[PDB]
């Protein structure tokens, strides 16, 4: 309400368009020894310190979850995107590409991302179950599908009568306080009777659900060709912030789409299984945009997502991919995204192979 | 909490059977029968030239017994105001009391002599017995039904007689704790149930249940239902009374012109009402079927009511914030 | 004093501290019945604590019923809706010069919107605070203050 000037918080200011290329002037270059963060190349220890795990569900206490179309991710220093070699005779040959950052994820495996949960959403990493207290809420996994066919599961550990979880997929723009299907960008199942919920509309084109159901979830979206028919460029936003005691990265998320025309992604579908037994097709009409597996809680619902290598009734398809596979695929993809952005800003020129892949 | 300018020299008041009228005595010796609903005086009776210090309604409400300071007792029809009967005694009368179940009969507590029970049909009188023969100051009262007579002396002795035979049906002396007696200031009963109270010279009100005295027999040790006092100020009580139901008890601190309100079962102090620091508290009464309390102080009457949450607070009124209970289909179509 | 203890005291004294009467500001409003000190708890805007996402569904609902919305934003996630269930705080007018101010407190985990006194408020005074209503395109104000914006918005 003042002017096109300094950011809304004096805690950290990013370089405005008039202060272009202003890197986040957060912590000073003068660091303390510390000792705990003095890991070297000879030691074998994961620098991403996961919090203490507790059998009772807990809350991430100092994480400002996504809002206003503003995505929030973990940050690590990464003082140099590694390009160190011998001192070449030409002192103007190589570029260090000092991004001084990375999207390192606080996860041993592809799990339910804590960055995209509601403040009323509790997790227990003993089974990575998710639970709530009042009404409905939504959580999502770490990964997100953009093409191909894949598959995961949800295991339900507690379903009292006043406890009805919902399980399915949701694109970004999905308000994580809504019950996973209240908008047109989410398609789920209600875990009282198998009922497909989308646009808050319930449809009985489905089988029946059981209290101890280990439910399999198969979903096939077309390649990014039929998804976009154009450039699927991924120019990323990256902003450095130093929240109360830790460094984090902000990126710009998508905006609420007013899409009211139906253009289904070609040959995309969703299939639901009960313990591998085909519960049937859920949604053939699938809108564009990346999707991610999501779970909605009612009052005190206990469910958990699960990947493929520890499966119970897996499909024997050679094309579908477990949660972990697409997870590390997207992780490596965002690594290359950081690489390319630091290249763009740091070294003149860019170049990519024969487009098709 | 609301006074009346239309009456002067208020000295003693008495509710009718249903708490609709209030007969107040005045220093001129007049009865002012004032109405609650119309909030106006209903009748004026030239009772005595002498102020009236004792007033009681009849059960039908058509008779009022009045006692002048001239030792002149007189019965008056409330519709006409005529002196139905008139009697005079020695040892000026301290109190009169219609019999609750026989308005023909009326007990009278005089100053120095024993209380005597008279009838209106026949101008006879039955002198009630006195234990110690030397009290010279014994208050007496009918019970709720008029079946027994409770007489308390200046020496803490308490006799329960039967109203018809005057035979000693129970007895006990109250204690000051250690070993001493105390002047029985007054005996009050509940219009509902059987709990009654005693105001004594120790400034300590003692609440009992008459059945326990009856089963205690003569010369026993009945404990009170409750013991009530101002542990803070140690204030005497000029006049006390139950609530209409009998679960609230009020005492009038004439020392500081205040009103203490305790409960019956627990006995904890409900509240305190403060009057004009310059007013001398004289008389206290409770509305028999309302949380309304009449006070007579320095010849002026004040009214103390108690209202509910409504009269402006009645959407659906709530007191504290309510977390909405979201449903399963709360977002469903 | 502890916010819980202060809140208990406020909920005990609220019924006898304030009243509602005919108001020269507009219609009926909240007046002071006992001299209120500065910063002390005047009144809770008690009501139905709901989440923000359910506001519109309620609002349109009231819009379908012709019943005025009595909602105050607790925060970006919660709202006290007093349209159907509330307290006397639904009769606090606004003044550009308020002797009161709204603050959100946390008691035992639940948030309460309490109007406290910006200054020492005396008996008979009408209670008013800053609604801080965003600028629309116009509600005239009759608060009587010399600094009055002529419009809440
Ligand atoms: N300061 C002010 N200036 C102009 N209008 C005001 C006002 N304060 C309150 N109002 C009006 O009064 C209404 C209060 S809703 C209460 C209705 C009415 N006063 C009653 O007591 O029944 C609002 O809708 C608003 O339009
Ligand atoms: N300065 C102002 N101008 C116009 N309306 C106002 C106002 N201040 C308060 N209001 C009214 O206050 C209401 C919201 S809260 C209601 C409090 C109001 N005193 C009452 O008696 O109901 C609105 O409907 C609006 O009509
Ligand atoms: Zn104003
Ligand atoms: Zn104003």
């Amino acid at each position: 309400k003042q002017s096109s000037a300094v950011s809304t918080s004096g805690n950290l200011n990013g370089g405005i368009a008039a202060g272009s290329s202003g890197k986040g002037r957060g912590a000073k270059r003068k660091q303390q020894d510390g000792g705990t963060t003095g890991t070297t190349k000879k030691a074998r220890s994961d620098p991403l310190f996961s919090a203490q795990r507790l059998p009772p569900h807990g809350y991430p206490l100092e994480h400002p979850f996504n809002k206003d179309g503003y995505r929030y991710i973990l940050a690590e220093p990464d003082p140099h995107a590694p390009d160190p070699e011998k001192l070449e005779l030409d002192c103007w040959a190589g570029k260090p590409i000092p991004g001084d950052l990375y999207r390192a994820c606080l996860y041993e495996r592809v799990l339910l991302a804590l960055h995209d949960r509601a403040p009323q959403l509790k997790i227990s990493d003993d089974r990575l179950t998710v639970v709530g207290e009042k009404g409905y809420s939504m959580v999502r996994a770490s990964h997100g599908v953009r093409k191909g066919a894949w598959y995961f599961e949800i295991t339900v550990d507690e379903m009292p009568p006043d406890t009805a979880a919902r399980l399915g997929w949701s694109q970004p723009l999905g308000n994580l306080q809504a019950p996973l299907g209240y908008d047109k960008f989410s398609y789920s199942w209600r875990s009282k009777k198998g009922t497909k919920f989308h646009q808050s509309i319930g449809k009985h084109y489905s089988s029946g659900y059981g209290q101890g159901d280990v439910l399999g979830f198969y979903i096939n979206l077309p390649e990014d060709t039929e998804t976009a028919k154009s450039l699927p460029d991924t120019y990323k936003d990256k902003a450095l912030i130093k929240f109360k005691s830790y460094l984090y990265f902000e990126e710009k998320d998508f905006v609420d789409k007013a899409e009211k025309s139906l253009k289904q992604t070609p040959h995309s579908e969703i299939i639901f299984y009960k313990n591998g037994v085909n519960q049937g097709v859920a949604y053939k009409d699938i809108f564009e945009g990346v999707y991610f597996p999501a779970i909605s809680l009612y009052k005190s619902c206990t469910v958990s997502i699960n990947f493929g290598p520890c499966f119970k009734y897996p499909p024997k398809d050679l094309t579908y991919r477990p949660m972990s596979d697409m997870g590390w695929g997207a992780v490596v993809e965002h690594t290359l995204a950081d690489v390319l952005y630091h290249v763009e800003t740091e070294v003149d020129g860019r170049r990519s192979p024969p487009w098709e892949p | 909490d609301g006074t009346l300018d239309c009456i002067s020299m208020a000295l003693t008041c008495t509710f009718n059977r249903w708490g609709t009228l209030l007969a107040v005595g005045c220093n001129d010796g007049r009865i002012v029968i004032w109405d609650f609903l119309t909030r106006g005086i209903a009748k004026i009776i030239s009772a005595h030239i002498h102020p009236v210090c004792s007033l009681c309604w009849s059960r039908d409400g058509h008779k009022l017994v009045s006692a002048s300071t001239d030792n002149i007792v007189s019965q008056w029809d409330v519709l006409s105001g005529d002196c139905d009967q008139r009697f005079r005694f020695p040892s000026p009368i301290l109190k009169v009391q219609y019999h609750p179940r026989d308005q023909n009969k009326v007990l009278v507590c005089p100053m120095k002599s024993a209380p005597v029970m008279l009838t209106l049909s026949d101008s006879k009188h039955v002198v009630l017995p006195v234990d110690d023969d030397s009290d010279l100051n014994v208050v007496a009262s009918f019970d709720r039904r008029g079946e027994y007579i409770y007489t308390g002396n200046a020496k803490g002795k308490i006799l329960v007689l039967k109203t018809d035979s005057q035979d000693l049906v129970a007895s006990f002396r109250v204690t000051t704790g250690t070993s001493n007696t105390t002047a029985i200031k007054s005996i009050e009963f509940a219009r509902k149930g059987s709990c009654f109270l005693i105001n004594t010279a120790d400034r300590i009100i003692r609440v009992y249940d008459g059945r326990e005295i009856l089963t205690c027999g003569r010369d026993g040790e009945p404990e009170p239902m409750q013991k009530l006092q101002d542990l803070v100020n140690r204030t005497p009580w000029k006049k006390c009374c139950f609530s209409g139901d009998g679960e609230y008890i009020v005492a009038g601190s004439a020392r500081q012109h205040a009103l203490y309100i305790w409960e019956k079962s627990i006995g904890n102090l409900v509240k305190i009402l403060h009057g004009t620091r310059g007013e001398l508290l004289l008389d206290v009464a409770w509305h028999p079927v309302r949380p309304i309390i009449a006070s007579i102080s320095s010849g002026v009457v004040s009214i103390w009511a108690q209202n509910q949450v409504e009269n402006w607070s009645a959407f659906k009124e709530l007191d504290e914030n309510v977390e909405y209970e979201e449903r399963e289909s709360e977002f469903d179509i | 004093l502890p916010m819980p203890m202060r809140f208990r005291h406020l909920k005990k004294t609220s019924k006898e501290a304030v009243g509602v009467y005919r108001s020269p500001i507009h219609g009926r409003g909240l007046f002071c019945k006992r001299n209120i000190d500065a910063g002390e708890m005047v009144i809770e805007y008690a009501g139905i604590v709901i989440r923000s996402i359910l506001t519109d569904k309620r609002e349109k609902y009231y819009d379908s019923k012709g019943i005025g919305c009595y909602m105050f934003r607790i925060d970006d996630s919660e709202v006290v809706d007093a349209t159907m269930h509330g307290n006397a705080a639904r009769f606090i007018n606004h003044s550009c010069e308020p002797n009161c101010y709204s603050r959100v407190i946390n008691i035992d985990g639940q948030k309460h919107i309490v109007i406290f006194a910006m200054r020492k408020i005396y008996r008979g005074e009408e209670l008013t605070y800053d609604y801080k209503f965003p600028i629309e395109d116009k509600l005239p104000c009759n608060c009587g203050a010399k600094k009055c914006r002529k419009f809440l918005n």
